[PDB]
């Protein structure tokens, strides 16, 4: 029931995108649902404090 | 409350409702003044509207004496309708009545109610006669949702 | 409800003399009042009881009533009023509005310049595709954008959005996406939209090979 | 000065209650008629409910009589639209107008009200690629896909204000899914293509504020 927040940071996508979910559990998961996000190459950080998660593109083929 | 019209109308009662088509008009008008002082003109107004027509029809008029300052309650007997003028079919039709008040000539309210005039028995209602009889219109003042206008004269 | 409103659409040109008449089911001439309403604003009063112009509002804007047809009269269309006009009726219990006229301007014909935008493979990784079809600054708004992959003609998948008549070009510019599963993206090779419209002497398309 | 705003505007679901508001400045709301006006996207003027002078007093819509009521409060000169069993729809812009006799003389700017079981969904913007394909006559094409957000609205800006002139932001489509969808495009001389650089700026206010480079092929 809080606000979770996502930091998207790629070479094209940049921005920040606001969700509620009890935990940030479901939080993560909904925000995996925006095929924007759901780009496969992402590192992926997250703070509780601030309750904001931080995605990171990185090509790492191979 | 912003800074126009000094003179304010609180609360206009229709005393006679339903009445006759041929019973004058009772209003009791409640309204608020300020003070510059040339007295305040009240009239009524028929309306009637059919196919090829648009009557208008001027029933009464009055003015008021003093501009007390505040709150003021009077009476308007307003004289029945010249039924001679209105077009035959609205004599039992829906028809308006404007009630307006002015200043030195220039009306800054003007308050509308829908009037609906109809048989008072019920074969006459079922089976109106070739010619309109008066004396069996009944008229109906939709009393209770006024349609207001506010204009902006200068008192000064 | 919603009163029968003619025509309901208008292409004009300035300078015309407009007569928009709404069929209303009450002969009172008080109750009808007509509006403006410019897109994504609110509407504004013209005239209030059948023939009474609103304060301000220019004289070429007049009011009619005949029997139960009320009329909005513009003598010389100005720019500025090419717009959406509704009537309104404040009956007894009811009120009432008219379906609404938009007035267009006329211009000389505007073909379409056609793009085609493959589906990206940000969007295709996710499983998704998504194809648009763009036509820019064309006029008249009537046209007919076909979707044909390899060859085969799809009606269905497709969905169109047509921006408002352009203040300074008076030109439309319409988006037909055309969504697919990345499976089915995937079994084709050429992606093709045909536009036919009568600015374009025959149908062009606009096509691109990858799936 | 004299206005009229609306308030209270959202998403709601399907069953809901939601209660607009529209607060009066200049002419005090106890002397003047009151009335709620709707608009469903696309679609015409419908009336909702209206509130007469003197006597409370109310007229609603058969559409929403019995859901909807009316009220107006001369303390705080405001009046409200109190929304309950809400439908479907009832999605659209509120407006509250005063009025003028038998007429509507001011507008507030009006409140979008989204009735619907789809939960927000913020966008996910994809790229428009100008390929050698936009290139017609020197000038190509380039744009931004919005796609699956709720509930409107979606803002896309082009180079964060630069890019003003040639832009056509379509307006939104809500799809089979039950999600908006809208794309924004610009065509740009074919020669900046390679070298001059395009953002698309869209703002969902699921509050995301998302950047993205429009980049050829």
């Amino acid at each position: 029931v809080t606000t979770y927040k996502l930091v998207i940071n790629g070479r094209t996508l940049s921005g920040y995108t606001t969700t509620t979910a009890v935990d940030a559990a479901t939080a993560e998961k909904v925000f995996k649902q925006i095929d924007m996000v759901s780009s496969v190459d992402g590192e992926w950080t997250y703070d509780d404090a601030t309750k904001t998660f931080t995605v990171t593109e990185k090509p790492e083929k191979l | 409350q912003g800074s126009s019209s000094i003179v304010s109308l609180l609360g206009i009662k229709v005393l006679n409702n339903p009445a006759k088509f041929t019973d004058p008009y009772e209003f009791e008008i409640t309204f608020e003044c300020l003070s510059l002082k040339h007295d305040l003109e009240w009239k009524l107004t028929y309306v009637g509207s059919s196919r090829s027509l648009d009557h208008d029809q001027e029933l009464d008029s009055i003015l008021v004496g003093p501009v007390p300052v505040g709150v003021n309650k009077f009476v308007f007997s307003a004289d029945p309708p010249s039924a001679e003028l209105i077009p035959a079919s609205e004599l039992v039709s829906v028809t308006v009545i404007l009630l307006s008040c002015s200043y030195d000539g220039r009306e800054f309210v003007r308050v509308g109610y829908y009037v609906n005039n109809e048989y008072d028995e019920e074969e006459l209602r079922e089976n109106p006669p070739a010619k309109v009889q008066v004396d069996h219109i009944v008229r109906n003042i939709l009393a209770e949702k006024p349609r207001v206008t506010r204009f902006n004269i200068v008192w000064d | 409800i919603q009163m029968t409103q003619s025509p309901s659409s208008l292409s004009a040109s300035v300078g015309d003399r407009v007569t928009i008449t709404c069929r209303a089911s009450q002969s009172v001439s008080s109750a009808v009042a007509w509006y403006q309403q410019k897109p994504g604003k609110a509407p504004k009063l013209l005239i209030y009881s059948a023939s009474s112009l609103y304060s301000g509002v220019p004289s070429r804007f007049s009011g009619s009533r005949s029997g139960t047809d009320f009329t909005l009269t513009i003598s010389s269309l100005q720019p500025e009023d090419f717009a959406t006009y509704y009537c309104q009726q404040d009956g007894w219990s009811l009120i009432t509005f008219g379906q609404g006229t938009k007035v267009e301007i006329k211009r000389t014909v505007a073909a379409p310049s056609v793009f085609i935008f493959p589906p990206s493979d940000e969007q295709l990784k996710s499983g998704t595709a998504s194809v648009v079809c763009l036509l820019n600054n064309f006029y008249p708004r009537e046209a007919k954008v076909q979707w044909k992959v390899d060859n085969a003609l799809q009606s269905g998948n497709s969905q169109e959005s047509v921006t408002e008549q352009d203040s300074k070009d008076s030109t439309y510019s319409l988006s037909s996406t055309l969504t697919l599963s990345k499976a089915d993206y995937e079994k084709h090779k050429v992606y093709a939209c045909e536009v036919t419209h009568q600015g374009l002497s025959s149908p062009v398309t606009k096509s691109f090979n990858r799936g | 000065e004299v206005q009229l705003v609306e308030s209270g505007g959202g998403l709601v679901q399907p069953g809901g209650s939601l209660r607009l508001s529209c607060a009066a400045s200049g002419f005090n709301v106890s002397y003047y008629s009151i009335h709620w006006v709707r608009q469903a996207p696309g679609k015409g003027l419908e009336w909702v409910a209206s509130i007469y002078p003197y006597y409370g007093s109310t007229s609603y819509a058969d559409s929403v009589k019995g859901r909807f009521t009316i009220s107006a409060d001369t303390s705080k000169n405001t009046a409200y639209l109190q929304m309950n069993s809400l439908r479907a729809e009832d999605t659209a812009v509120y407006y509250c107008a005063r009025g003028y006799g038998w007429a509507l003389d001011y507008w507030g700017q009006g409140t979008l009200v989204t009735v619907s079981s789809a939960s927000t969904k913020g966008p996910s913007v994809f790229p428009l690629a100008p390929s050698s394909k936009s290139t017609s006559g020197g000038t190509a094409a380039l744009g931004c896909l919005v796609k699956d957000y709720f509930p409107e609205p979606v803002t896309v800006s082009w180079n964060s204000g630069a890019l003003t002139s040639g832009v056509h932001t379509f307006p939104a489509v809500l799809q089979s899914s039950g999600l908006y969808s809208l794309s924004s495009v610009v065509t740009v001389p074919s020669s900046s293509l390679g070298t001059q650089t395009y953002i698309c700026n869209v703002n969902h206010k699921s509050n995301t504020k998302v950047d993205k480079k429009v980049e050829p092929k």
